[PDB]
């Protein structure tokens, strides 16, 4: 460990390794001629080094030692061994989809999960807890700018705290990546990184003021409430977050924690009544069967078996990481810190209980008829009593519901459906209220300033099978990857004003227009969702024929469904930012319309239970699509208003291996989480640029009369005189006022006619220096 | 090739020449390999490829064996003589510049050994000790730019 490291402690060496190490894992022959990358139908990218270029196609050794031949324009360079484990990606010579993936995956070899690529944080996950996050490494990033200390989280949390006192802004971390690859733990670590360090507000507690302890402590306490009805296992997950969310956290005057917001996104409300295979239901139902609180078993009047109830044992019940009793013991309390009083906490369990026996409740057809009846009413009558409800007018309502006085008429299907639909609409509604209701005690008073805002999303990822869903959230990253491409476009416009370089391009988030308007824009796809809703006569063939009618001529990025056999039935395929998705439209209007049995509804506002009747209060019947367009917009303003910091998240492998990387898995997330695009849009502008004293001490070798040795010149002129006299492309570079700039590849020239000049030199220099040993043993021999 | 020696300059390198021949014969035939040594005494500095490629790319064992004479020797002097680009002495500076990390002024010893040894076309372990006979400072520290007049005058 060196002095610099001595700081972080035992993080040291996972977050940088010393100069003997590197210089001694860096110490390999290279041939930055032969030393290259080659494409693999297994490992999408090997290491190769070249033999023959026979005819437009070279043929060359991998690692591996197997003999390929490839096409000359598959062939990609390697960056030298000086390159090695890089901080900032950003800094390579060769930045290709190789130069990415090997960097990265050659950090997280040696259990180095933070790197950074321009602006991006990139973080992988290691599925093993590295000595990182203590107070001694809270300690090391305080007060350190990017560049002053290895790549880590908390210097993004440091770096967005100290630009809000500095430039007196609000600022936002944007946390993506798919599920199980780290954006939970990372958003924990910032939240926390916040409340170690920021200042102390006025604590004086206002007349209205719930829970226990410090703000810094109920923040906190928020994840775990969230986490019991908005988490669930999934496959790729133990712990997933089936919701987004952005957390603003407000700071007044210096830095005093003074408040914090909490936005909900897109809750699969799917999941409360179903279950894949090798998936469990929100973590709530296994937390209270866990019988760790048994006077809950007796007020919801449940068993202790999860397979005792339909809607939450469908697939798996018990989770190899989770301790289902700690958890119910940890949710409780929570609840408690967070201020929630014995009635509204009793009543969350109630309503969770009373979801239970409603999948319960079965149902029979009426002899000779296609109505259905009760088969049974034990767990009609369980549902009913924990609802404040009457048992007969519930029964009733489901079977004879009321309509535009009219009785109609339902089959035990469509009995079956609409009790879903409500346990979903409940649950939902509860989810939404405990949200509301831990808004209302993170505050104080002191007076809101500033804030950072935390989003956690998933991030874009294309599926076998992508319905309504997905679009909502890949229309959302397709929206935000635009506000990083704007964001990048400014910093760089910017830079080349600055440094009087006559750049002209449009804004990079231009890019991703085209396909935001269709989707978003008058008669795009979501207002012929919303359109096709307003009509009853409506199917998903009329929907389908009008978006075909629409688009499929004049809409560029709207295309046929490019189904192939093995992936499930598309209905049409749209070209976003990160690749082309193949939508399906089925249930399309009926997600969107979410139609609710309001017989039953009327029942719910008239409760005795005041949580029920509270929850249905303002519920109106006759958009999904209308919500999340309010709701974009809102964050998007917000966001708008901030210093933006984008932390990028990667899971390694689909096995939960610690230290083991699948490059194809690997490759898919780059492609679609704006690492790779963010390296497209800066290869446009001038991607490289070298301070002209810098350059002069590392290319006057290659012309050294176009820089005469001097005690005193002018380096700008200088710089100038010497690429003008090489044969080179000069309109691959332009003069800046205290830098040169270059396009991309032109630096991975000058850095080859470099080693060309050096070895040539040292060749010249030996063969003087075989002039004077010859002359020494001719010296000798004439006298 | 057109010689452009004048008859009395032939003369001085026929008697150069006579030096080189070890035989006791006296037939004025050297060997293909102590060939660069005639060429590096006429105050020619040529490389060891440029050495190779005027004999029309000999073996090992043509080298040691297989004998020259003058009339055949003088047509080569011609085509090492017209060779302009032996490298400038800022060239040879900016060379030994790359290695110099503190860019102070001076090279390490040691590394100026390996340098010479590994890169290019190396230099033997003893060609290496007889080039550094001048040495290097107390530390060593080795002045390159003043290294370059040493080399570029002896
Ligand atoms: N930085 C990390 N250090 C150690 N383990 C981690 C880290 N990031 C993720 N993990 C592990 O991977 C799991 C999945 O990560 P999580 O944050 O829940 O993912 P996401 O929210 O992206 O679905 C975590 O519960 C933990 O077991
Ligand atoms: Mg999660």
């Amino acid at each position: 460990v060196d002095a610099e490291m001595a700081a972080f402690g035992e993080a040291a060496p996972y977050l940088r390794k010393s100069e003997k190490e590197r210089l001694e894992a860096q110490t390999r022959p290279f041939d930055l001629k032969k030393d290259v990358f080659v494409p693999d139908d297994k490992e999408e990218f090997v290491k190769a080094t070249i033999l023959s270029r026979e005819g437009g196609k070279v043929t060359a050794e991998t690692e591996h030692g197997k003999t390929v031949t490839v096409k000359e324009d598959q062939v990609l360079q390697q960056n030298p061994p000086k390159f090695d484990k890089i901080e900032d990606m950003a800094m390579l010579t060769f930045l290709h989809e190789p130069a990415v993936l090997y960097n990265l995956k050659e950090r997280y070899a040696s259990w180095m999960i933070y790197t950074y690529s321009g602006l991006f944080c990139v973080t992988i996950n290691p599925y093993k807890w590295l000595p990182v996050y203590n107070a001694e490494v809270v300690a090391a990033y305080r007060g350190k700018k990017r560049s002053e200390a290895p790549p880590h989280i908390f210097s993004i949390s440091d770096n967005a705290y100290q630009y809000m006192l500095t430039d007196r802004e609000n600022q936002s971390i944007l946390i993506t990546g798919e599920s199980g690859a780290g954006k939970t733990v990372n958003t924990k670590r910032v939240i926390q990184y916040f409340a170690v360090i920021a200042a102390i507000g006025d604590r004086s507690k206002k007349e209205q003021a719930t829970g226990k302890g410090t703000l810094e402590d109920q923040i906190i306490q928020a994840n775990p409430a969230l986490e019991a009805f908005g988490n669930a296992k999934t496959v790729r997950n133990d712990n997933s977050s089936r919701f987004g969310k952005f957390i603003r956290i407000h700071f007044g005057a210096t830095g005093k924690l003074a408040s914090a917001d909490i936005e909900t996104y897109l809750l699969e409300k799917s999941r409360v009544i179903f279950q894949l295979k090798a998936e469990r239901d929100y973590h709530i139902f296994y937390q209270i069967l866990s019988n760790k609180k048994p006077e809950l078993l007796d007020m919801l009047l449940i068993t202790n078996n999860p397979y005792d109830y339909a809607f939450i044992s469908q697939g798996e019940t018990t989770v190899a990481s989770i301790d289902d009793a700690e958890e119910l013991m940890a949710t409780d309390n929570a609840f408690d810190v967070l201020g929630f009083t014995t009635e509204e906490k009793n009543s969350m369990y109630k309503l969770t209980g009373a979801i239970m026996h409603f999948g319960n409740m079965k149902f029979k057809l009426k002899q000779r008829e296609e109505q259905a009846e009760p088969d049974g009413t034990e767990e009609a009558d369980k549902s009913a009593y924990l609802m404040g409800l009457n048992s007969a007018d519930l029964l009733k309502g489901l079977c004879h519901p009321r309509v535009k006085y009219v009785t109609k008429g339902q089959n035990v299907q469509q009995v079956v459906y609409a009790k879903g639909a409500l346990a979903k609409a409940v649950y939902e509604r509860m989810f939404n209220w405990m949200v509301t209701r831990i808004n209302a005690t993170l505050e104080t008073k002191q007076p809101r300033q500033y804030f950072i805002g935390v989003l956690d999303i998933a991030g874009f990822e294309i599926f076998d099978f992508n319905s309504f869903e997905q679009l909502c959230i890949n229309f959302t990253n397709e929206k935000l990857q635009q506000f990083f491409n704007h964001h990048m476009f400014v910093l760089e416009q910017e830079e080349y004003k600055k440094e009087g370089i006559e750049w002209e391009f449009i804004d990079f988030g231009m890019d991703l227009q085209a396909c935001i308007d269709l989707i978003e824009k008058p008669m795009g796809i979501m207002s012929i969702l919303e359109e096709e809703c307003m009509f009853p006569k409506a199917t998903d063939m009329t929907f389908k024929a009008k978006l075909f009618d629409n688009h499929l001529g004049k809409s560029s990025n709207f295309q046929k469904p490019r189904n192939i056999k093995g992936k499930p039935e598309a209905h049409f395929s749209l070209i976003h930012y990160a690749g082309t998705v193949d939508y399906n439209i089925i249930g399309w209007l009926q997600k969107n319309k979410d139609p609710l049995n309001e017989t039953v509804v009327d029942l719910y506002k008239k409760s005795s239970l005041k949580m029920l009747s509270s929850l249905f209060a303002n519920y109106a019947g006759f958009t999904v699509s209308a919500l999340h367009r309010e709701n974009l917009n809102k964050l998007m303003t917000n966001l708008r208003s901030t210093h933006p910091h984008f932390v990028r998240c990667i899971i390694p492998n689909e096995t939960k291996s610690p230290g083991v990387i699948d490059n194809p898995l690997v490759m898919h997330q780059l492609r679609c989480n704006g690492v790779l695009e963010g390296i497209r849009i800066c290869r446009k502008g001038f991607p490289n640029r070298i301070l002209y004293g810098d350059f002069r001490q590392r290319y006057r070798i290659l012309n050294p009369a176009a820089i005469p040795e001097g005690q005193f010149i002018d380096s700008r002129k200088g710089a100038e005189k010497l690429l003008g006299s090489l044969d080179i492309d000069h309109n691959q570079y332009k003069f800046g006022h205290t830098k040169v700039f270059f396009k991309a590849g032109l630096l991975g020239l000058l850095e080859e006619m470099r080693d060309e000049r050096l070895s040539r030199i040292i060749t010249r220099i030996q063969a003087q220096s075989r002039g004077v040993l010859s002359r020494m043993e001719f010296k000798k021999l004439l006298e | 090739i057109k010689i452009e020696f004048t008859p009395e300059q032939i003369e001085e390198f026929k008697e150069a020449f006579t030096l080189f021949d070890r035989t006791p014969k006296c037939e004025m035939k050297i060997t293909y390999g102590q060939c660069g040594d005639v060429l590096r005494a006429l105050g020619q500095n040529p490389t060891q490829a440029e050495v190779l490629r005027v004999l029309g790319k000999p073996k090992q064992e043509e080298l040691n064996s297989k004998m020259m004479d003058f009339d055949t020797f003088l047509p080569m002097l011609q085509h090492i003589s017209k060779n302009k680009d032996t490298g400038t002495y800022e060239d040879f500076v900016e060379g030994l510049r790359v290695f110099d990390k503190e860019g102070n002024g001076t090279v390490m010893g040691a590394e100026l050994r390996h340098v010479l040894a590994t890169l290019g076309e190396k230099l033997t372990e003893d060609e290496v000790e007889k080039l550094m006979a001048g040495q290097e400072d107390s530390n060593g520290c080795i002045n390159y730019e003043a290294f370059v007049k040493h080399i570029m005058a002896g």
